[PDB]
């Protein structure tokens, strides 16, 4: 596997978005992974609709602004036959009527692949060979809310009780040695003003810190 | 695997 990976540098990642006051991070994590896989398939980067997932995936077990799961979102896109673009189905951060329009669909998936739970090396192999990967993490800390720079490490993090979905867009390391000061490159959905231009470096190979490899997955396009 | 909490 490569010493470092950064899918943003290859055109697979849309600019940072903002879920605002709606518990839809699972929808942003799923659209981010589908955006990367659709770009790997077609060469076209198209921003996808989180609101389509918030309003329409209750049958699959999501709860809109009250939370949801990235795998249930990829299940909805499979059962539904498509997912609309961000431009055609705009984000409003509140639960609304499902307005899915097949004529505006720009993405599809046949299901999803799960990464072995808790295995950071399996997650590293998926990020390197597939593209951006949906992951859940423990973001329930003021250290995360006010994160600004550097490798994030929080002693109070959990690897099993997770409350937020994010997108791993790569991994890297600080310095000359590729085997230490490692980190996961994570795209959040709290706007570009949060964190480091909307991203955070989470400590890597530090016992699955904040649960990043506990429940990772990606859509099959 | 993580259904203990929804991912808000
Ligand atoms: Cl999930």
């Amino acid at each position: 596997l490569p010493k470092s990976v950064d899918w943003r540098k290859k055109g697979y990642v849309t600019p940072v978005k903002n879920q605002k006051q709606c518990g839809s991070a699972w929808a942003f994590s799923a659209t981010g992974a589908l955006e990367g896989q659709m770009f790997r398939k077609t060469g076209k980067l198209v921003s996808l609709s989180e609101q389509n997932l918030v309003d329409c995936s209750r049958p699959q077990g999501n709860q809109g602004c009250n939370g949801g799961f990235m795998a249930r979102a990829f299940q909805y896109v499979k059962e539904n036959g498509g997912l609309d673009s961000e431009e055609s189905y705009p984000y409003v951060a509140v639960d609304e009527i499902c307005k899915y329009r097949p004529e505006n669909s720009v993405a599809q998936d046949t299901g999803f692949t799960v990464v072995a739970p808790g295995k950071e090396k399996a997650l590293m192999k998926a990020v390197a060979t597939v593209g951006p990967i949906s992951v859940a993490m423990d973001a329930g800390h003021s250290s995360f809310q006010f994160y600004k720079s550097g490798i994030y490490f929080e002693p109070d993090c959990s690897s099993k009780n997770l409350d937020h979905g994010v997108l791993v867009v790569g991994y890297g390391f600080e310095g000359a040695n590729s085997q230490n000061s490692k980190y996961w490159l994570v795209k959040n959905s709290w706007g570009p003003e949060w964190g480091s231009n909307g991203y955070v470096k989470i400590a890597k190979d530090k016992n699955n810190h904040c649960g990043i490899a506990t429940a990772a997955s990606y859509p099959n396009v | 695997g993580n259904y203990k909490e929804a991912k808000k």
